[PDB]
């Protein structure tokens, strides 16, 4: 079959702060040679992708000595023994025992950590003019939030769509703009979240 | 030292070629086997294909995917690896990378947006967002292509300013929603570069 | 699958070997990276005070042992008694001694004359060596701020001044930081702004080379990109021939009979040496000239010894050894070893004895063994950087010098092995299959001895590319005093006239990178090398000859000014753009964004010259339609030419269309959109014409105010004396005939209409009609002075409407400038082809705050390159921070050597109220607080003391400022805050604040 | 008994007197023993 | 550090049971695959076998010199590796060494010599050599084991002095021919030490 690896998709990480990614593959990635045939690769946030570890624990020239690889071929550990702002973006957890690889997996968010943020829900009702163009847009903005697990529906569901924007420097936040491309008539006819930066529906409508 | 500048990015339609070559210069090209790797818009990596190295021999292994419609190549003398990319569709709209290995990926290249959509270049749609009662902002539905820049009272105001990534819609259009954060009108300006439209919008409840 | 294991187990070994292969060139990056030696200074014993002159004094065998010092005060008559045994008496009866540490140039860094009185001649010298070693380098002085680049000086503590316990006079509070090695090390790192590790050493006569290893392992690990090591011992007194003396060790000659049958003592010498070290990588990627390469330096004790003075042998072994094994060479790799030769008669054989074990043992060709002590005598702490210099220049030069004294080979050192040839004949030293390695030896009193490996600079120097260039560069040199700027003209003068031949481009390239923008500037473009050594014979006397001369202190942004109308002649712009490539690039780039509106094409109408410009109904580019398209199109180009060779806009003014070039220019418009603008204003002002007219007159504006009238009212207020008036043909004429007889000229415009007046909006439906809001308002590169409503103000408010405003109103040129004196910056390029209005901003500086200075780029019937040379020689020369590594970015440019900063050198040794009368009031307070800052600044001649010069460049630290405040707090009885000299940096702001604080 | 873990020297540089101390060549000092010795800001528990 | 450490050389007669231990300690004993390399007095390197590493399979590949003769094994519990040397004949007198790589050779271990010969332990029987009219020597023929110690005047005589090393007849015995080189009357005293027996020769022309 073929080797599935997970990880902690959304582990934050504050800086000057050990941090730990880890991996979990269902098969065993320890091939005879007693080398483990894990990779770690770090997609910096718009960048091309970094070779950071090969073969489970060894280290690629040019990656710094913060990155550390300590476990076996099941449950890996990258170690990092100093977060900067260098040390964020995805963490992919990528095997070699299996190469056709369609995927990297889905990579650990890897965020700048803070305390948890109230989001900040605005329902903004489309410009009526839109509403003379063809179109009608209704958009539920949820401003300065962290962590990003936060989804938006639209009740009273489907044609959303999702632009959020990667964290920020001085408030390490995050912004959704959840959108709703809609049609003429159907307007005749409320966005909320369920973000843990706070626990009861707050719903608020156009 | 070690480089894999890419080249041959752009904007064609489904059903189309488009080349990519990777200029290798650092190593002796003939020696790794090269990969190309894919990062769809904002979400992970996926790998398409590779080549062997000549020394090896061996044969061009691509993904399930795009099996029948990529194929991929190398030449040591000329010192290039090729994606060629044929009978496209909507989802070769993405930023191919080309790694060096091709169990190892070491080395990437910086990344080819290359977009396959079937729209055409045409300015934004700017409209506004006016506040509930509070935030202001503004839409930039159905511009085409990326790029795209909006600023606030023309490039005055800069904190609480949030630029909404690139939003794709089935129609192959973009859709932007620039906001800011600040009790109070003010000016968002909006300027598609490709077509140069530059258009203004004045907010208020 | 991926060829099971075959080419995956494979793919990991080309990363575990190419990893191996990266992290075992850091281990030999992080132990034995060569570092380079950028840069040599030397002040030796003799006349010596450059690498060079010592290579005349090393190659044909000069002793400087003189004599001693009679500069210094030293009593001369107690160092000398029959008695050998005479407390107080020495030995030597001369030795090598410097002739200039008595001297030292203060004003030059930020010392006060009485702080440099107390400081120790060791690092009075060491100033000047920082500097010298920079400015040989081609690495500006300046350049270096906040940069890591270690200073590693040795020295000995020996006795300056007072002793502390008694103080001083004038020097109280810097006797202390004046008789400190500690400073001596921090006093460079602080002057320059260095923020490497500046150490000082104490091994005696191994300092330097002991400093040189602790630099060449800061270049190794990587704690300093740059090092300044070297080694100073200046001997202010006596003291050291009188102690060395009592152990009866000094020869009494001053001579160091290197490995002679004649050594009859060590003999002694004073001297000083610095090196510029830098790994090979980082100076050959930064392109800093390599003279030589240490490879590999050894420090080691001599352990216990026959004495703390007595050397050692295996120890000395141990460290010519261990210098081989750090360096990856073996004894048989060093062609001349530049050993101690201190010149003791146990000294000496020991040493050879060490020689002969470390490299005899093994040779396959005769060591060249040879010492520098024989030509200057024992350096003490500067022993080690002169023998890394001699070995340096040995290599530079392909000859082993001489040793001196060195006929009679010792005959208590066994010499028969052979492998040892005592350099007793100067021994051809060429270039060849073997890098040239050397090796310098110091061995000092306090038994550590250190060895150095020097190999000649890696050969990879050679395979440099040759071109000839129309860029008459400008050859710009600057100094700290006006005397200074006479003989930085005059030792460049030497240079080019006794080193004969060297590129006029070379010449301009090293003059500006590579040496500090000092505040007194002088600049010329060269048009040979008998026009320029004709201008730095001009230069040397006072005389501004071909070149341009300014004090530019406190003045490093330049202003882009855009003048109107005014070069009718428009026939200068040809010769630019067919000698420029970039005014003959972005000349067509803005003519074809004027073309798609004003399908006037400029280059045609550009070769045309006025001489072919009258025939057709014309004259000198009167047509509105046709000059203002072809005046911006030669603006925009001159402006993008003045960008081009490294002079940036700090705000911008233009006073009639020039605002379309500011739109242009600082980001604010596009090439399109300003083309467009100025290019549909135009046709729309061309169809008023007929009717009005401007008159440029110094006309009284407090009287023509009187006279705004008959439709002839002002359009532009361009300086004082300075009014642009506008209106119809009625007042037109009469204002000639009836100014023209009492000294007033109307210089009557060759304009055919109105503007910044009412006549302007009769055309404000078709202004506004054509003119589109297509060139939206962008907020671009550069800050920007409005002439409509005269202030500073944002780059989002140039749209139609704004073109239309300022041909509205009142252009207030003058008010603009003020602002602009007032506000920061102080310099103004007239961009433009012929400088109209040059003395009218002049007029503004001559009648308000400081004299402004007016730089300008072309004039009417000159816009040859040569005249653009000039134009940045006089840029330069007014203070506008040109960047010369933009000028010089490619035109077959290498550095050269040539003469470093010529120090204005004094004597500094040190031996052990008014009730409101007039403005007579403001200058009297003026003299006042003068004269107590040029009396707590150790200014014996009171007589001046630089105005323009800040209380941080003139040495007035917390002692001379304090006192200062208080010598005013007493004289005026006034109370001057505590930072009273941050609050006003300047004596002239100190005495306008004195003076205004009256009541 | 203790283990020197980094070290670090840097020059004031241009200050605004000899004696006179910067402020910004001791946070370049007290990070550069700080990035050599392999630690962080947050590892130190008391400064001497 | 990684120490291969031998044990198990000996004296025996062709055909016997002989074992060689290889004490691996430093590293994985599981991952490598050791081999043992034998050197024959004074000649080149000559690889005996090797076992596979246990994931590799154990495997063991021998010379066709002593298939069918030797067996190898490994364990990693006991973290040994043995070389079973079984119908010894009079090739294995050899100093045989224990590698840590079957193509790779790594530590290497120490060197355990292993003899087999028909001999038995005999005193020398020293015969000096008369210089011709020149050196002054003296034999030790026939003596059985090495070790052996040749001095002059009875270690005191130490420049000149060639111990040549010593020679295998082919009745398994040993021969030792040490002569010093000077003009002049000396005295040579060997040291069986297995036998320990001491024999003194006075030369003359």
């Amino acid at each position: 079959d073929v080797v599935m690896t997970q990880s902690p998709l959304s582990l934050p990480v504050t800086p000057g702060e050990p941090a730990s990614i880890s991996c979990r593959s269902s098969q065993s990635l320890l091939h005879s040679n007693g080398y483990n045939y894990l990779d770690w690769y770090l997609q910096k946030p718009g960048q091309s992708p970094q070779l950071l570890i090969y073969l489970g624990s060894n280290r690629a020239s040019g990656v710094p000595d913060r990155f550390s690889g300590s476990g076996s071929g099941t449950d890996f550990t990258l170690k990092i023994s100093r977060v900067e702002a260098e040390d964020v973006g995805v963490y992919y957890c990528m095997q070699s025992l299996q190469t056709p690889r369609l995927t990297f997996g889905p990579g650990t968010k890897v965020d700048i950590k803070r305390t948890v943020a109230a989001p900040s829900v605005f329902i903004f009702p489309p410009s009526d003019e839109q509403l003379k163009s063809g179109t009608a847009s209704v958009v539920c903005l949820l401003n300065n939030f962290y962590p990003r697990g936060a989804k938006v529906q639209w009740k009273v569901s489907g044609n959303s769509q999702e632009s959020v924007t990667e964290q920020d420097s001085k408030d390490s936040t995050y912004s959704l703009s959840s959108t709703l491309t809609l049609s003429k008539a159907d307007y005749e006819k409320a966005c909320e979240v369920t973000h843990q930066g706070l626990s009861s529906p707050v719903t608020k409508s156009f | 030292e070690v480089q894999l500048v890419q080249s041959g990015g752009g904007l064609v339609q489904p059903g189309r070629s488009l080349r990519l070559s990777c200029t290798a210069s650092g190593f002796t090209f003939g020696d790794y086997a090269m990969s190309w790797v894919r990062q769809a818009p904002g979400k992970g990596l996926e790998w398409v294909g590779f080549i062997r190295s000549k020394a090896y021999g061996g044969t061009t292994e691509y993904a399930a995917s795009v099996k029948g419609r990529f194929t991929i190549s190398r030449d040591d003398s000329k010192s290039i690896a090729y994606l060629q990319m044929n009978s496209l569709k909507t989802e070769d709209t993405a930023v191919y990378y080309c790694t060096r290995g091709g169990t190892l990926f070491d080395y990437w290249g910086q990344g080819t947006l290359v977009t396959v959509s079937s729209a055409s270049t045409k300015g934004p749609s700017v409209f506004p967002l006016a506040p509930s009662s509070a935030a202001l902002g503004c839409l930039v539905k159905d511009y085409f292509p990326e790029p795209v820049t909006v600023s606030w009272n023309s490039g005055a105001l800069t904190s609480g300013v949030h630029t909404f990534p690139a939003v794709l819609q089935s129609s192959g259009l973009y859709s932007l929603s620039s906001v800011v954060t600040v009790p109070s009108t003010y000016i968002c300006n909006v300027n598609h570069k490709p077509s140069n439209t530059k258009v203004d919008k004045k907010v208020e409840p | 699958m991926a060829s099971t294991d075959s080419e995956k187990v494979a793919e990991y070994l080309r990363r575990a070997t190419l990893d191996l292969r990266a992290a075992r060139q850091r281990i030999r990056e992080l132990e034995g990276e060569p570092v380079a030696v950028v840069a040599m200074a030397c002040r030796l014993p003799g006349g010596v005070s450059t690498p060079e002159e010592f290579w005349e004094l090393l190659s044909e065998g000069r002793d400087a042992v003189a004599g001693l010092p009679t500069d210094r005060g030293w009593d001369l008559d107690s160092l000398f008694h029959p008695d050998p045994t005479r407390s107080g008496t020495a030995h030597q009866r001369g030795g090598g001694f410097l002739t200039e540490a008595t001297a030292f140039d203060p004003a030059f860094f930020g010392m006060s004359p009485r702080e440099a009185l107390a400081v120790d001649p060791q690092q009075r010298l060491m100033l000047e060596l920082s500097w010298e070693v920079l400015e040989r380098a081609g690495i500006p002085p300046t350049s270096l701020q906040a940069s890591p680049t270690g200073v590693f000086v040795g020295l000995i503590p020996q006795e300056y001044g007072p002793r502390l316990a008694e103080g001083g006079e004038g020097v109280e509070g810097y006797l202390m930081t004046g008789t400190t090695t500690s400073v001596a090390s921090g006093r460079i790192a602080y002057t320059l702004g260095l923020e490497g590790p500046a150490i000082s050493v104490d091994t005696a006569c191994s300092s330097s080379l002991v400093a040189v290893h602790l630099a060449c392992q800061s270049l190794r690990r990587g704690e300093s990109s740059l090092a300044m090591a070297g080694g100073v011992t200046v001997m202010p007194t006596p003291g050291m021939l009188v102690d060395f003396s009592r152990m009866n060790s000094l020869a009494p000659d001053g001579r160091c009979k290197a490995f002679s049958a004649g050594a009859n003592g060590f003999g002694m010498a004073e001297g000083a040496g610095m090196l510029l070290l830098e790994r090979l990588s980082d100076a050959r990627r930064n392109g800093h000239p390599v003279l030589a390469v240490l490879r590999g330096t050894a420090v080691n004790s001599d352990g216990a010894s026959n004495g703390l003075s007595a050397p050692n042998g295996r120890a000395q072994v141990r460290v010519i050894q261990q210098a081989l094994a750090e360096s990856g060479l073996g004894p048989a790799d060093i062609d001349a070893v530049e050993a101690h030769g201190t010149g003791t008669r146990l000294g000496d054989p020991i040493e050879a004895r060490a020689l002969f074990e470390a490299y005899g043992r093994d040779r396959e060709q005769p060591l060249h063994l040879g010492s520098v002590k024989s030509n200057l005598g024992h350096t003490q702490a500067a022993a080690g950087v002169a023998g890394v210099i001699k070995m340096v220049l040995a290599m530079r030069a392909g000859t082993l010098p001489r040793t001196l004294h060195a006929s009679e080979r010792s005959k208590e050192i066994d010499w028969s092995s052979g492998a040892i040839s005592l350099l007793d004949e100067p021994e051809p030293w060429p270039a060849g299959a073997r890098p040239r390695r050397a090796g310098v030896s110091s061995f000092g009193i306090s038994g550590t001895n250190a060895h150095a490996i020097i190999e000649e600079a890696p050969q990879v120097v050679e395979g440099e590319r040759v071109e000839a260039g129309d860029v008459v560069a400008p050859w710009v040199l600057s100094a700290s005093s006006a005397e200074g700027l006479r003989a930085q003209a005059a030792r460049l003068a030497a240079h080019l006239r006794e080193h004969p031949g060297q590129d006029p481009r070379d010449i301009a390239y090293s003059l500006a990178t590579g040496r500090a923008a000092l505040p007194h500037r002088a600049a010329f473009a060269p048009v040979d090398e008998s026009a320029a050594l004709r201008v730095l014979d001009g230069l040397a006397t006072g005389n501004a000859d071909g070149a341009a001369v300014g004090t530019s202190r406190a003045q490093q942004r330049a202003v882009f000014v855009f003048p109107g109308q005014g070069w009718q002649w428009a026939g200068m712009a040809v010769d630019l753009l067919d000698t420029s490539p970039v005014f003959a690039a972005a000349l067509r780039e803005c003519a074809d964004a004027l073309e798609p509106h004003l399908d006037f094409e400029v280059i045609p109408f550009l070769r045309a010259e006025a001489a072919r410009r009258e025939q057709d109904a014309a004259l000198s580019t009167e047509r509105v339609d046709v000059v203002q398209p072809v005046m911006f199109a030669v603006m925009v180009s001159l402006a993008s030419m003045w960008r081009a060779h490294g002079v940036e806009p700090a705000a911008v003014i233009g006073h009639s269309q020039g605002e379309i070039a500011a739109a242009c220019v600082a980001g604010a418009l596009s090439l399109d959109d300003a083309a467009r603008v100025v290019a549909l204003r135009s046709r729309v002002i061309a169809t008023m014409p007929g009717n009005k007219g401007m008159a440029s007159i110094a006309a009284p504006a407090g009287e023509v105010r009187a006279r705004i009238g008959d439709r002839v009212e002002i359009a532009a207020v361009n300086g004082p004396r300075s009014v642009v008036v506008a209106g119809d043909s009625d007042e037109l004429d009469r204002l000639v005939a009836s100014c023209t007889t009492e000294c007033i000229r109307a210089k009557r415009l060759a304009v055919d209409y109105a503007s910044h007046s009412s006549h302007v909006e009769t055309i404000r439906d078709a202004l506004h009609a054509e003119l589109g809001e297509d060139f939206h308002p962008l907020p671009g590169f550069v800050p920007f002075f409005s002439t409509v409503t005269g202030r500073w103000t944002q780059p989002d408010e140039l749209d139609a409407g704004y073109w239309y405003r300022n041909l509205r109103r009142t252009v207030r040129f003058a008010d603009a400038v003020r602002a602009l004196a007032e506000q920061g910056y102080r310099t103004f390029l007239e961009v433009s082809a012929h400088p109209i209005l040059t003395a009218a901003i002049e007029e503004i500086g001559d009648g308000s705050g400081a004299d402004l200075s007016a730089i300008h780029s072309l004039r009417r019937g000159d816009g040859s390159l040569a005249d653009f040379g000039e134009a940045l020689s006089r840029a330069f020369a007014a203070g506008v921070a040109v960047d010369w590594e933009s000028v010089h970015l490619g035109t077959g440019a290498r550095r050269v050597p040539l003469p470093t900063y010529p120090f204005q050198r004094e004597r500094v040794w040190l031996e052990p109220l008014a009730s409101l009368p007039a403005p007579e009031r403001e200058k009297a307070l003026f003299e006042l607080v003068r004269s107590h800052a040029a009396a707590v600044l150790g200014h014996a001649s009171a007589e001046r003391v630089p105005a323009d010069q800040a209380f941080a460049e003139l040495g007035v630290d917390s002692l001379s400022a304090l006192e200062l405040r208080n010598r005013l707090g007493a004289a005026t009885g006034v109370r001057l805050p505590t930072t009273t000299v941050f609050d006003h940096p300047d004596v002239r702001t100190l005495a306008a604040h004195l003076t205004s604080e009256l009541g």
